[PDB]
Parts: structure tokens; sequence; C-alpha cells
RNA sequence: UAAUUGCGAUAACGAACGAGACCUUAACCUGCUAAAUAGCCCGUAUUGCCUUGGCAGUACGCCGGCUUCUUAGAGGGACUAUCGGCUCAAGCCGAUGGAAGUUUGAGGCAAUAACAGGUCUGUGAUGCCCUUAGAUGUUCUGGGCCGCACGCGCGCUACACUGACAGAGCCAGCGAGUACUCCCUUGGCCGAGAGGCCCGGGUAAUCUUGUUAAACUCUGUCGUGCUGGGGAUAGAGCAUUGCAAUUAUUGCUCUUCAACGAGGAAUCCCUAGUAAGCGCAAGUCAUCAGCUUGCGUUGAUUACGUCCCUGCCCUUUGUACACACC
């Protein structure tokens, strides 16, 4: 239970996280930026 | 069938869509005849970050600030509780929406 | 105020092409221009429609060297 | 009822200062009208005015407010116009108990009378100075005088048990005649000798 | 007191 | 994509230039109006330089460099050092 | 029915809002009278509105006005820009305007300053005001 | 005609009711007059005799004009600057003791009473009839 | 430069007797000739102004000024 | 000394170094035939009037 | 013309960057869309004054009405719309509606080719060399980066009466706040002061907060004396923060009461809500701002020019210079 203000800069880090990932691992198979749509209990990438 | 006044809350960083998100909403709830509250305009949140440009120091001394805008955009209706789960329907990317029973 | 070359383009070929429907109003310009043309700013289309109405000023005042409306 | 007492003795006849009127104006000379102005007159000085937007536009202002705004000086005394507007008040009420005429009458000959009429320009001679002892504009000898009584007057009274309130007040008196005491005529005649001298 | 160098001439 | 691309030829043996010149070959089939290629580091020598590519129309004043523009960079390392590389694509 | 008229008054950061009711010729601001919210030496700026009009045009007209933001002298001049633009709205919508045209022609050769607003403010800088920070050896 | 607090200036009035409060003579005293400090931002006491009198006085006339209010406000409302030495001044507070006590002292004089169901103190019924009073004795007096 | 804070009858004399010619008397004019202190010269003031010769014009708390009746 | 008003009826540039001296064609509103060519050290607009003690003495250009 | 911005003449014609165009923001919209975490009016209940119908007030309504203030969206108008005095044209100045037309004001971004400019001490970005178990890796104790005959820079309080001291009067904005451990903090009590204890509100247009700040205004004391201006230096006592306060972290009480009378040769910044005066919010932070980034209160003298010094741009011209007048 957190404020949206903190909120907000948490699921940016989240965002970020996951790109540069997958720049690390899967620049080889032709990595072009990633979308993340959050539902409540389940999400998506 | 016992109306509960709910209230829903939204949070986005764009402003677009979720003009457009109530747009659709206003008009998906009035047909049912349900006794509607208007979309009150809840003030802009602006953040704002100073930082130096520069990563060394070196040379003249220069700032740059860096800034952010929230909205909020406030609505309530007055419904039972088990009408506003087919009634929030069809949501994009982006937007959350964070449901209140305010019993 | 000196204009660049995307008015001018935009100004002779709107005067030539369409002369005599529109006349020295600037009122009438300005609701004119968006059905005969594509301008994606509001303030261009005022460029363009205040330099219209002043040229068609001389245009009823004799005629100007390179525009020769129908 | 709604309006005080004093000022219902002045409001029944034309619109004026309160404590003094502006009729009966000087009758002395001429070619420093049409830059001070009179015609529209105020009841204080203080006035939030557009004057500092084009050149010539301090020409059509009330002198009153000028004097308070040059009186305020050296570091210190910046934004209080409430201080300056009652001690300019109150160096018009002194001098006007040693005078029976006008504050205003006084004040504007004083103004009229400590104007220098010539100026020496500085042009390069390669380490020497060919002055060629110019004239001085009206607005320009207006805009010094106001300068030199509030300098005279900030002058005197540092250091001394004297208060600004009357001091202020005694170079107008002074100043009215050719007294050729006060520090205006002091730096004026100097001035002037010196145009004299390298004309 | 007396200093060279630079751009002097006579 | 095509700095990957970019990417996976100079891993392997060849030439700089026509592996940068393959590039802005590909990138005129699809469409693109214009595109342009900046390589930096040690050409064959001890004393480092840099080379442009560039073809079609460029920007570099507006905001629209934010978004019309799509721009990368990314580090290569070789036997001996690093070259860097940076490309820009601006997008109808 | 009732007549009245809502006016407001704006400075740099000083907001006056203003009611005008048709009463019988009572004046208070901000709740104290007329004599005590100003200055000293400025509550001769409030009265001018009033003296150079006549008091005899004030019969009927009550004013509440409350004022807040800013300071002191932004206060007093949004209370006498809204004092002006009260009177003429009043004037122009319930009464024949041969009263609201001299009123307006005269008050407005007096002051221009009584209709329009002065926009005044103050622009950033990565600096301070204006001033940079001071230089070593030029 | 009647008069009101809002009809009589502030200052002058502060005087009267100072005065009228002098003919009473009874408000319980801890002995705190001449040692107190009134203030850490202050550096001298006050040479007026009747400067706790006026004071008391002073916060009730805040507390009449505002609904509620507590120490902290009375605290922050009275403080000012500090002559820290050569650092550029600040603000700060004045005194809590002095002024908590002087108001804790003007609940039994039937003035003003407590208000526990939100905090603070309000002004109460017959409290205001004696300022109400001497607004007549003062606005009249003319 | 030091003055004097007591007033003697040797000061009381030239002021019942002066006092009727000055068209403004004042704290600075009184410690100019008088030659005295300025605490003494305020206390001049307000013994003075009651025993009615004198008439106030203006008033304030840090200056005050008086001239003839 | 007989010091006398003469009224300015023309500006012509800006002369001097720094600016400070301008070039004024004046009027001597006493003969209104005459016209000579002086040096003034602040603004001017037409119709403005100075004061001028000695009238022999010209100005260069 | 602010501009390689244009009008035009033309062995040149057609094009690509920069400027502009563009985006955010301050302005303004008595319309449309709406609003109890935003307000106003209306109707009541209803305290005191004066009865008076009245006045200063307080509470209620949750579909009583409104949105005028307030907010926030969509589209309006700003384009000089119109007009005057110049010119064939490009273009400049002023007035009326309008807040504006100086490009309305201020910003963000901002060309080719470059510097042996700064950074390996930001990076699990990086070549080569070196030490790699008597380690240059990591870690624990203590000290140091602040140590002082002296020259230099960026700043703060001052050299007083245009002042100091004592009571009273009383006006802002941008922002910040609660964890797997207490973060901004109302109210009550104790306490000279710094502080201590006890209920309670706020994950926040709801509570702190109306941040009723400073400046400033009124009424008094002091009286030109380096004095009640100025507070360097030091003694004694009382507290909070942290594992730990000595070379005291800081705060509070009493006392000690230096130099400093507008500062030499030299030298920096600036054109209207601007300079200066004064405070507030955020950052680094358990505590400490004389620092920086922003925010607000009050708000000025003189000019609307020129290339003289110190520099910049275009053309003609000279050269024994090309590491380029060092
Ligand atoms: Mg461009
Ligand atoms: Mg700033
Ligand atoms: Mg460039
Ligand atoms: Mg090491
Ligand atoms: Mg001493
Ligand atoms: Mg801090
Ligand atoms: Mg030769």
């Amino acid at each position: 239970q957190i404020s949206k203000k903190r909120k907000f800069v948490a699921d940016g880090v989240f965002y970020a996280e996951l790109n540069e990932f997958f720049q690390r691992e899967l620049a080889e198979e032709g990595y072009s930026g990633v979308e993340v749509r959050v539902t409540p209990t389940v999400t998506d990438i | 069938p016992k109306v509960h006044k709910i209230r829903i809350t939204l949070t986005s960083r764009k402003v677009q869509s979720l003009e457009k998100v109530c747009q659709e909403l206003i008009e998906r709830a009035k047909n049912k005849d349900l006794r509607v509250k208007g979309p009150v305009r809840m003030p802009t949140k602006t953040l704002k970050i100073t930082t130096r440009k520069t990563p060394c120091g070196e040379g003249s001394k220069t700032w740059d600030a860096y800034e952010m805008r929230i909205h909020k955009r406030l609505i309530d209706l007055t419904a039972p509780t088990e009408i506003v789960k087919q009634i929030i329907i069809n949501i994009e990317a982006g937007v959350e929406v964070e449901v209140t029973i305010a019993a | 105020r000196v204009r660049t070359k995307t008015v001018k383009k935009s100004a002779k070929v709107i005067i030539e092409k369409y002369y005599p429907r529109l006349t020295l109003d600037f009122e009438t310009n300005k609701r004119v221009c968006d059905e005969i043309a594509v301008i994606s700013s509001k303030r261009l289309r005022n460029k363009i429609a205040g330099y219209t109405t002043h040229l068609m000023k001389r245009i009823q005042r004799g005629p100007v060297r390179g525009i020769s409306f129908k | 009822d709604v309006l005080p007492k004093e000022v219902l003795a002045e409001v029944g006849s034309v619109k004026l200062f309160n404590r003094w009127s502006y009729d009966d104006i000087e009758i002395r000379d001429i070619s420093l009208t049409d830059y001070i102005q009179i015609r529209a007159p105020v009841y204080i000085p203080h006035s939030a005015g557009r004057y500092a937007v084009k050149r010539f536009r301090k020409a059509n202002c009330p002198i009153i407010e000028r004097l308070t705004n040059s009186l305020m000086m050296h570091g210190r005394n910046n934004g209080k116009k409430l201080m300056a507007v009652r001690i300019v008040a109150h160096a018009f009420e002194i001098i006007h108990l040693m005078t029976d005429q006008n504050p205003i009458q006084v004040a504007v000959d004083a103004i009229v009378n400590c104007g220098p009429r010539e100026d020496s320009t500085r042009i390069g001679s390669a380490g020497t100075v060919r002055r060629q002892a110019v004239d001085v504009s009206p607005l320009r000898r207006v805009n010094q005088a106001i300068a030199l009584l509030t300098t005279g007057a900030r002058e005197a009274a540092f250091r001394n048990v004297k208060t600004i309130a009357e001091c202020l007040a005694e170079e107008l008196i002074n100043a009215a005649k050719g007294s050729s005491n006060s520090y205006a005529i002091k730096k004026k005649d100097e001035l002037e000798r010196v145009a004299k001298s390298n004309r | 007191r007396r200093g060279g160098f630079r751009g002097r001439g006579k | 994509a095509q700095c990957e691309s970019l990417r996976y030829k100079l891993l392997n043996g060849l030439a700089v230039r026509r592996a940068c010149y393959g590039v802005l070959r590909f990138i005129m089939e699809s469409g693109a109006k214009g595109c342009e290629v900046v390589v930096s580091g040690k050409l064959r020598a001890a004393r480092a330089k840099s080379m442009k590519f560039t073809d079609g129309f460029m920007i570099h004043s507006g905001q629209p460099a934010r978004e019309f523009i799509d721009t990368a960079t990314r580090h290569v390392l070789l036997r001996q050092g690093v070259l860097g590389i940076k490309v820009k694509i601006m997008r109808g | 029915s009732v007549q009245a008229v809502q006016v407001f008054g704006k400075k740099k950061n000083a907001t006056a809002v203003a009611r005008c009711v048709q009463g019988k010729g009572l004046i208070k601001v901000n709740g104290k009278p007329l004599k005590l919210f100003a200055p000293e030496i400025l509550r001769a700026k409030l009265y001018e509105p009033i003296l150079i009009l006549g008091t005899d045009k004030f019969a009927d007209v009550d004013i509440r006005i409350r004022v807040a933001g800013g300071g002191h002298t932004s206060q007093v001049y949004a209370v006498r820009q809204a004092i002006a633009k009260s009177i003429v709205a009043y004037y122009a919508k319930y009464v024949d305007e041969h009263s609201k045209n001299l009123l307006k022609q005269e008050l407005i050769q007096f002051d221009r300053s009584l209709l329009v607003a002065d926009p005044r403010r103050c622009e950033p800088k990565k600096f301070g005001g204006r001033g940079a920070r001071a230089r070593f050896q030029k | 005609g009647g008069v009101t607090v809002r009809d009589v200036d502030a200052h002058k009035f502060v005087a009267a009711y100072a005065a009228f409060l002098k003919r009473q003579g009874k408000l319980p005293v801890p002995g705190w007059v001449d040692t107190v400090k009134t203030g850490n931002a202050k550096e001298l006491p006050p040479q007026d005799i009747d400067w706790w009198y006026i004071r008391a006085a002073s916060v009730a006339r805040h507390v009449y004009l505002r609904k509620t209010v507590g120490v902290g406000r009375l605290r922050k409302v009275h403080g000012s600057a500090k002559n820290r030495g050569t650092r550029p001044s600040h603000h700060v507070d004045a005194s809590g003791s002095v002024d908590r006590k002087i108001m804790q002292a003007l609940e039994k004089i039937q003035v003003l009473e407590k208000d526990e169901e939100r905090g603070g103190r309000r002004i109460t019924q017959q409290g205001q009839r004696d300022l109400d009073r001497i607004a007549q004795t003062v606005a009249e007096a003319d | 430069a030091q003055h004097s804070v007591i007033l003697d009858k040797a000061t009381s004399d030239k002021l019942y007797k002066d006092v009727q010619s000055y068209r403004l008397v004042t704290v600075a004019t009184l410690v100019d000739r008088l030659k005295i202190n300025g605490a003494l010269a305020r206390k001049c003031l307000k013994d003075l102004e009651e025993k009615g010769l004198i008439r106030q014009v203006v008033g304030h708390s840090k200056m005050k000024i008086y001239t003839r009746a | 000394a007989p010091v006398k008003f003469v009224k300015v009826t023309r500006v012509l540039g800006r002369t001097g170094s720094r600016g400070g001296v301008t070039q004024v064609r004046v009027e001597f509103m006493d003969d209104t035939t005459r016209s000579i060519i002086r040096n003034v050290k602040g603004p001017v607009r037409e119709n403005d009037i100075l004061v001028l003690l000695e009238s022999e003495r010209e100005a260069r250009r």
C-alpha cells in the first residue's frame, strides 16, 4: 500500500529493467523495444 | 440490488487517453438510466528535479531542470456494486484504475 | 516581420489557382483556406490568410509584377 | 458618514491636494514648460505608472513622485515609499511655515533656478580633453537638479544631529533665491565656470 | 621596469 | 534493427566502409526519405578520427528531433579496442 | 427580483472579489470599515473613486468585498480597481446609461487604469533575477 | 445605531480595554513578570509595567477574530527575526510558557472557554458581552 | 559636544521670554542652540505644550514639530 | 548677460565619438528669418526651446 | 529586416542544413462542457448590538439554485482585425476593440569542420603495463583531509538618526510529508529558554496549512558620544541528534564588548516588476547554510545611442606569415 506518486517511479524503473535486460540478452535476436500492460492479478508483456 | 455510491480514481502520465475514457464511460452510463455526477477537474500535479547537466564539473557551471505533469480526474457514480463491473470494461494500456465502494 | 518561402509558395499558388471566388476581406480568407488546403498549424493559417488579404489590396489598384490571376 | 469630516471641507470645492491648492502657478520664464506636468493634479505621489517603456513618457508625469523616487538612494533606502511619501509631505509642511507662499510655489522656483545651462563634454584627444562646452537640454537640467537636491540633503544629514525631515526642507527655501550657500549651487557654479574656462 | 616579447614596435 | 545488423557485419571480418554502405543501401528500399550513420574511433592509426554517411533530408533544430527521429548507439569490442557507432533514421 | 451584480479584480497576486447589492449607502471592506483596512498614509488612495464622483451618487448601493493574496499595496490596488467595475456594471445593467457614460468617461480621463489591469510578473533565470556571478579577471 | 468590535480602531481600543481591566484589577499572576524573555528572538524586556495585561488582552482580541486557535498559533504569531550574529537572520517563535499561561488564566475570568469537541479555545456567550459593552463605551466617546 | 541633562534657572529664563518669537521649535532646535540634551528637549516640549502657548500641527511617534499659537 | 531664448526646428543625425552631442537646426524665435547651427547634449524634440547665452560660435558641419 | 529575411538585377537553374517554422509556460474566453477533497447565492435555525426591515456573526441542506470568482478540457480570437503618417515593392513606427502586438514576455531544442580542452576517480564501457596471498583486492581499530609567520577569489553581518530598542497593527507563492519502522505534525499539560510527556489528523485541493514569513505600519524610549550602532574572542551552566560530540556538530542562559566613520592603484554586473533591500520552498542531511536551484513581498535614477578602448560579421587591399604576429 504505497502512494501513487512513489508508485509512478517504481513502475518506470520496472520498465527500464525490462529494456536493459533485453539489450543485454536479446541483442542478437533483433530486439526493438517492449511494452507492458498491467491488469489486476495478471500482467502481460 | 442495493446502491453503494461507487467512486473510481484514475491516474496516468499521458493526458489524451483519460479524456476519451471518461467520454466513453459517461455515455456508457447515461443510457442505462443511472444518476451521473459530472467529471470534476482535479488540479494538475507538477513535479520538478534539478541536477547538473555536465558529468565531470569542468568548464562553466550550468544546470537543467526536468519536470513531470500528472492528472487525476476523479469521477463518481451512484449504482450497486455488481453493475460497475460490466461498466468499467474495455480499458486500454497506460491508464490504471482503482475502485472504492465507499460504503 | 519577414516571411519565409513556405508561406510564399502557398500564397502564390492559392492566389493564382483561386482568384475570383474570394475577395479583399480577411475574415473570408481565414475560413476559406482550410477546405482548399491541408495545413497543420493555426498560426501559419493566420500567416497565409493575413498576407493574401494584403496582396489583394494591391491587386484591386493596378497590377503586380510576377502574378497573373486567371 | 462615508467620508471623513476633514476631506468633506474640500470635496465641495474643486479636486485638489487636501492641505494645499494647485492654483496660482508661477509666471517667471519659459522653455521649461511642456516638461513639468501639472495639468492633472494628484492627491498622493505614490502611483504605479507605465512611464518606463518609451523615451519621453517621463515628460508627462507628476513631479512629486519623481522627487520621492530620487530621495531614496544608497542601498538601504530601496522600496520604502511609505517612508518617503510621509517625509516629503512633512518637508512641504515645514517649508510652508517659514513662507506664506504655497510649498509647490517655492518648490517650482527652487527647481527652475538650480539648473545648469552649460556643461563640458568629453572628446578624446589621445590623453588630452577637447572639452567643447555644450549646452544642457531642459529635461536633463531638471533631472540633474532633482539629483543635486537629494544628494545635498543626504550628505548634509549624514553624521549630523539634524534629521532629514527638516534637513530636506531647508534646501528648498535656501535655493528659492540666490543664496549661493547651498550644495546645488556649489556644483552649479563650478560647472558653468569650468565650461567658461574650457570654451 | 622593462618588458619584452609579444607585439611591440618602435 | 539495422544497428545490430551493422553489429553483425562488423563482428565478422569485413571492411567498415562496405558494411556501412550496405546499411545505407538497406535503408533506402524500405521507403525512408533519408538516413545517417556516424562511426568514430581509431581508423587503423594511433590517432582517432570519425566518419559520417548521410542521405536524404535532415533535421537538427526543433523538438521533432525527439519523436520524428529514431536514434541508437552501441559499443563493439575488437581485438585491439573499441569503436563507436551512432545511427539516426527519420520516418514519415 | 433583488438587484445585484458580481465583480472581481486582480493584481499581480492579489484577488479582490466584490458583491454589489442594492442597499442604502453602506460601504464595508473585508469586514473592517473603511476607516481601518489600509496603511495610514495610503488610506487616501481609497477615497478618490468616491470623491471624484460625489457621495450623492451612492444613495442605494451596498458593496461587500473579500481580498486575499499579495501585499498591502497589491490589496489596495485590487480594491481600487474592483470598485470602478462594480459601480459601472451595476449602473449599466440596472439604470439608464446617461449616468454610466459620464461616469466612465470622467473616471477614465482622470485615470485610465481603473478599467484595465497592469500586467507585470517575474522572469526566472539560472543565476538570480538578471545578474550573473562575479568573474575572476574578465 | 448600535456599534460592534469592527467599528473601533484596534490600537486605541486595546488601550481602552487595558484601562477598563485596570478597574477590575483581578487576574492571577504566577510571578513570571519582569523575569521572562517573552521570546527567543527578542533581547530586552518591555519597559511598560502593564505589558502582561496588554498582551493578555491582545490574545483575547485575536481569539475574538478566529474560530479556533491554539498555543502553537499564538506561539508563531508573536515571533519575529533574531540577530544570530554574523549569520543572516531567520524567523523563530516567541516563548511558549508566557503565552500559554497568559490565556490559561483568561479562562477563569469568564472570557473564553475550551473547545474539546475539535480542539483549541473559543469565545463564550457572556465573554463576548464584555467586549461588546466596551464597544459602545468607546465608540461614542469620540 | 556633551550637553546638559538637567534644566536650571539659567536655561529656564531663556525659554519663557524667547519661545514667543520662534517660528518653529523642535528637538533639533533645542539641542542646537539651547545646548541641552535631546531627552531634556523632548521633556521641554511636553511640559510646555500643556500650559497653553503652542499648538500642534502634526504629531508622530518619531519626530514632532511645534509652532506659534 | 543678455541671455536669449532659441527654439529647435529640426534634428540632423547624431554626431560625436560617443553620441553625446547632437546636431540640430535652431530658430531664434525672435527673428524668424534667422537660423544657425548648434550642438546639444540631451534628447531633443521638434518645437523644443533651449536657452542660449552666446550665438556667435558655430559648430562643425 | 534581429537574420544568406526578402524585393530584384543577373551564366546561372534547381536543391540540402542553420534562422524562422516548432513545443511548454505567463497572460485572455460574464460562451460550451462539469464540479460537497471547489466555491458562491437561496431558504431556514440562530448569538450579540441596535430593534429595524437592519448590522457584525455562526451552523444546517448533499438533486434548493448558480458557476460569477476557482479548477481544468475542447475548440475561439492574435492574425495586427481595422485605421493614420512613409514606399511601386520588400519593410518600420503609432492609435482604437483587445491584456498585448517590441517576434506580446521569457525559455527548450539549435549548422559544417574542429580543441592533443576535462573525465580510466561514475559505469560489469575500454588497449597495454604492474602488484596478485609479506596483496595496490576486501575488512576492523585510531588519526588525518579543518593542521599556520604570508599573498589571491566567490560570499555574510557592519561602519548608524534615511538609526537602534520596546509594545501594538498585519499581507504571499512554488513546494514537501508515515516503514517491515515511525515521516511532515494539530490539540492538551509540564517547562525561563533550548526541550519533555499525553490523545489525535494526514500515503495527502480533505490534516500539517489560511504555512496569518520577512519587509512594512502606528505608539513610546534612546540623542551623534566609534554610545543602547557593530558582535570578533573566551569562561560557567542547561538540552536535543547519533555506536561515538575532544580539535566543543548544533541550540539555549549569564558574562567578556576587539577591529570597523563609505575604503588606494585597480576591478565586476545591469535596461521594468528590471537593479538593490527582505524572506520562503527544495537539494546534499540523524543534527548543522554564510552554498546552489527555484518561489513570493515592496520596487527605483539616467539612455532608447555609437564603434572610442576591449571584441564580432561582409567586401576591397598588402604580405618574405601557413606551428599562421606569442
Ligand atoms: Mg530548420
Ligand atoms: Mg532564479
Ligand atoms: Mg552552431
Ligand atoms: Mg586501495
Ligand atoms: Mg560597547
Ligand atoms: Mg536545508
Ligand atoms: Mg606594400
